[PDB]
């Protein structure tokens, strides 16, 4: 199902209007709150002592209607950003009016136009309101995709509509929005009404407006196609966009009187509704992913904390990546050993950090995949899973497995392995300290020993999102740096943003590592071409590991593990937004760094310009050792 | 109706000496309007002594008289209605009612024949009206705002005039390929009037209280003069050979114009907006102005 709302600029009857509306399945209005004629004076007599009321009584309808069916509509009158000094004091009062009534009846949204290329004025009254007075209101910006300007009919005979292409030009609606967001200082409380136009402009021009904080899309009746029974329709790639739209969770609002006069008004919304029904159910990822849109979650201490019994319930669901493990491990058995030494040779495998035991069941499955013969370790040091892994033993597994309850850093092998498991991995690959994990464990691998996974490679893309920006933005806390919340990676389905740049490989690691002297320090320069208009946010991270040969798995998104939830992308942010134009190259610097008591990145942008290094010295955000 | 609208927003004298009145209520529970005939235009605005009357669904921005027994209504609603007075002259009954603008209709304009009507929204259109069939015969989307003002020219069936808040100034003809033309930044132009007579003249008010004269083949602004101190809301000729031009504004004030465009005659009779202004038919000295303030006045000019 839509959420769905009606635009009228014409209530003759608040309550006889209101039922109409609901009649015809529209889950809420859009209303103005005074008279959108009457014009009201503040300044100069004798107009400013026109005695009341001013508008319509609050009695009228329940605060309950009030808090949920109704959306404000500044008058369209109201003109702060005017050229005659009159006007401008006349109306900046008159917002204020307004909004204040809008907030004193308690509206769950307030609409206000973004018309023109100046709305310095219309930002800063609005900004003011604001911070007067304490309320939840939200504020939509009517802001269409194509200028009205650029949609006008070529019949002025002696000023033509330009023919001619600019990539610019055509773009310049957003550029009015985001002028007027980074005036009102990114509030949380201004979001995007996107009107769209009979005539869908060139596709870069819609996706600028990707990661923008779209709340609602207005649907003018007069855009809708007539198929050959009378019925109002949309074309193909008006469609494709309501379908991005739907997936952004956006209200529609059906502005404009009905042009299709042989049906009932519902008929536009029974469409939408129809559209809605028609989207493909959600995939596999989907079902589980979907609630952690956007959700932003703070580094967690792989090692210094132990996980609860909970989080290992959730991720031993996954369908995908167990499985793969399994299949790795029964590869392997094969080629370590013969055909005919089946019952000679039994292979000794480690688990390393075994959790609640899936990867040693999983060893056990491929053992007699494969018709071979396995000695199991399972070494956990959280003591809580080491309690599951030892009532698993008791009960099931018995002598094969040999349960180990400390950390593989430190655990002195009774015998050299043929084969170490592990799954250490983080969003960002080597961001749970898989690297230093197994690194102090390899002294008890054999000199031919397979690691589980052999290796493991980082991935960035540069992103755009208002949105994204925005979250961060509201982790600051009492006590610690006031912007350490932008020096943090951060694990998130991302969702409402914007790739800039296809995602290139950062930091690779392989296991074993018989390099003379060890090092997992690195630095990293990227370069990303950019070919829209746009405004930098951060980096999204994601992963590749080869687990055994062919047997991989992935979240990055080009060669994505299917079904697999178990890891999220992360988020690396900058403190502050950079515009980048068309054209233009993102260049990124990336440090993995350490010592001996914690590990952790650093990170900075030099080009189109420089940003602050991020993270020095681990300030903000180190994963302990 | 036994209560009309406090908000009176337009005035026009028919030919035989009547007086139609459009209202709306701007404001309180009901956001409506109402039509009105007086035969007694001292009777106005009183609701017991006039001729005719009928309650409007929506509130009324513009109106004219289509002839003589038609009332060509711009609604809120976003709809343009046609009115058809009794024979008796005591009813006034909906002739046909058409949704067709997306946004509140907030000017109309008969065309010098009388069978066709031009409309212009909120919705930044321009429609051209077929009055006998009921229909929309041409739609234009030329402007970039909402438009003001259209004034269809006295004389000439595809000839009119129209102003947005795009800050154009509009000459139409509907015979060329491309209609429109662009009369030339100053301040939005809100109200327009052709000459009566010399059918190449046209006066503009802007949002500044300044009413400039054009000429349309010359289109070097001839003359201006800071006539009002706010927004000039219509303009309106007399009936005169040589023709006095009324002057209502939002500073709640009327003047009265020369074809030099001195001031001669100025009233503040008016508390609120000053709405519209018509002629009398009868005593071309007398202009009868209504306001928000529901006062119906009627001035002797000099
Ligand atoms: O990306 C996430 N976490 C980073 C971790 O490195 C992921 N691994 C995944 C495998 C695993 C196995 C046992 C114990 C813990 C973990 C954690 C993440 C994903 C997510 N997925 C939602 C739960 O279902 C979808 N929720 C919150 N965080
Ligand atoms: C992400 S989990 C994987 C758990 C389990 N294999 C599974 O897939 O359900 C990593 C596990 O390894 C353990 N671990 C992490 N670092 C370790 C270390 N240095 N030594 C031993 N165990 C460790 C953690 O306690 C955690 O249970």
């Amino acid at each position: 199902r839509v959420s769905s709302g009606r635009d009228l600029n014409c209530v003759p009857e608040i309550a006889d209007t209101l039922g109409a509306v609901a009649k015809q399945g529209f889950d809420f209005l859009c209303m103005p709150v005074f008279h959108p004629r009457f014009k009201r004076e503040f300044i100069q007599e004798p107009a400013k002592n026109r005695p009341g009321p001013q508008t319509r009584s609050d009695l009228l309808l329940s605060g309950r209607d009030w808090n949920t069916l109704i959306v404000g509509k500044l008058s369209p009158w109201i003109r702060p950003d005017s050229k005659v000094e009159k006007i401008r004091r006349n109306s900046e009062a008159a917002m204020l009016q307004e909004l204040n009534f809008g907030a004193y009846l308690g509206l769950p949204a307030f609409l206000l136009p973004l018309n023109q290329e100046d709305n310095t004025n219309l930002a800063r009254v609005l900004t003011n309101h604001i911070h007067t007075g304490h309320h939840s209101s939200m504020f939509w910006m009517r802001v269409p995709l194509v200028a009205p300007e650029d949609l006008r009919d070529d019949i002025i005979e002696n000023a033509p509509t330009t023919h001619t292409e600019e990539y610019s030009g055509e773009e310049k609606t957003w550029m009015w929005w985001h002028n007027f967001r980074t005036l009102c200082d990114y509030s949380k409380r201004i979001a995007v009404a996107l009107e769209i136009g009979a005539d869908l402009p060139s596709n870069h021009v819609i996706d600028r407006w990707l990661g923008e904080p779209i709340k609602a899309a207005i649907l003018p009746t007069s855009i809708f196609l007539t198929n050959k029974k009378g019925f109002p329709v949309l074309s193909k790639m008006h469609q494709r966009l309501i379908f991005r739209l739907l997936k952004l969770e956006v209200q529609f609002i059906i502005t404009g009187t009905n042009h299709h006069s042989e049906k009932e008004f519902c008929s536009y919304l029974q469409y939408l509704e129809y559209l809605s029904q028609n989207r493909p159910p959600p995939n596999a990822y989907e079902l589980f992913a979907k609630g952690y849109e956007d959700y932003l979650q703070s580094p967690l201490q792989p090692l210094m904390d132990n996980l609860e019994s909970q989080t290992y319930e959730v991720f031993e669901k996954d369908p995908i990546k167990y499985s793969q493990y399994q299949q790795a491990i029964y590869k392997c058995l094969l080629d370590r050993v013969p055909e005919e030494e089946k019952d000679t040779n039994v292979q000794v495998l480690m688990v390393l950090g075994a959790g609640r035991g899936p990867l040693v069941n999983a060893s056990l499955r491929a053992a007699k995949q494969a018709d071979r013969r396995i000695k199991l370790y399972a070494v956990e040091k959280n003591p809580n899973a080491v309690v599951t892994l030892e009532n698993w033993q008791f009960e099931e597994w018995g002598s094969q497995v040999t349960v180990v309850s400390s950390d593989m850093r430190e655990w002195v092998a009774p015998e050299k392995a043929d084969i170490i498991v592990s799954e250490l991995l983080g969003s960002f690959a080597d961001n749970e300290l898989s690297p230093e994990c197994l690194d102090g464990a390899q002294h008890f691998l054999k000199d031919d020993g397979v690691s589980i996974p052999g290796e493991y490679t980082s991935f960035l893309a540069p992103i755009s999102s208002s949105k994204l920006y925005n979250e961060v933005r509201a982790c600051r806390e009492k006590d610690r740096d006031p912007e350490a919340q932008f020096e943090m990676p951060y694990v998130v389905r991302l969702h409402n943003f914007h790739q800039l740049s296809a995602p290139q490989p950062c930091f690779t690691f392989s296991h074993p590592n018989r390099d003379p002297m060890i090092d997992n320090n690195r630095y990293c320069t990227l370069e990303f071409p950019v070919e829209v208009n746009t405004v930098l946010h951060g980096f999204a991270g994601y992963f590749e590991t080869v687990l055994y040969q062919d047997i991989t798995l992935s979240i990055r998104p080009e060669t994505h593990s299917p079904g697999m939830f178990s890891w999220f992308p992360i988020l690396f942010p900058i403190k502050q937004p950079i515009t980048v134009r068309e054209g233009q190259t993102i260049c990124v610097r990336f440090w993995r760094c350490s010592n001996s008591k914690k590990v952790w990145y650093e990170w900075a942008v030099t080009a189109p310009v420089c940003s602050a290094i991020h993270n020095p010295t681990g300030r903000s955000y180190t994963i302990g050792l | 109706p036994a209560c009309m609208e406090r908000q009176l927003e337009a005035a026009r004298y028919r030919s035989d000496g009547a007086l139609l009145l459009g209202a709306s209520s701007l404001s309180g529970r009901c956001w409506a309007g109402s039509l009105w005939l007086f035969k007694d235009p001292c009777a106005a605005p009183n609701e017991g002594f006039c001729s005719a009357g009928v309650q409007t669904e929506a509130g009324v921005a513009d109106l004219t008289w289509v002839g003589e027994r038609g009332i060509l209504v711009a609604s809120d609603s976003g709809a343009v209605e046609l009115w058809e007075l009794d024979e008796n002259e005591t009813l006034i009954v909906s002739k046909f009612c058409k949704y067709e603008h997306d946004d509140i209709v907030s000017t109309v304009s008969v065309l010098s024949s009388g069978t066709q009507a031009v409309s212009g929204s909120k919705d930044i259109c321009i429609k051209v009206w077929d009055l006998a069939q009921q229909v929309v015969l041409s739609s234009y989307r030329a402007h970039a705002a909402q438009v003001t003002c259209v004034a269809a020219s006295p004389h000439k069936d595809s000839v009119f005039l129209s102003c947005s808040e795009d800050n154009r100034i509009l000459l139409w003809d509907t015979r060329c390929p491309k209609p429109a033309s662009q009369i030339g930044p100053g301040y939005l132009p809100t109200s327009l009037a052709w000459h009566p007579q010399q059918s190449e003249v046209f006066v503009f008010g802007d949002e500044n209280g300044t009413v400039s004269l054009v000429d349309t083949k010359s289109t070097s602004c001839v003359l201006s003069s800071a006539v009002h101190s706010q927004c000039v809301t219509g303009l309106v000729f007399s009936p005169h050979s040589v023709p006095f031009l009324a002057s209502l504004s939002e500073d709640c004030s009327l003047a009265v114009l020369d074809s030099s465009l001195s001031e001669l005659f100025r009233s503040q009779a008016h508390r609120d907006f000053v709405r519209d202004a018509t002629w009398s038919p009868l005593n071309h000295s007398l202009l009868t102005t209504v306001g928000w303030d529901h006062q119906v006045v009627h001035h002797v000019v000099p």
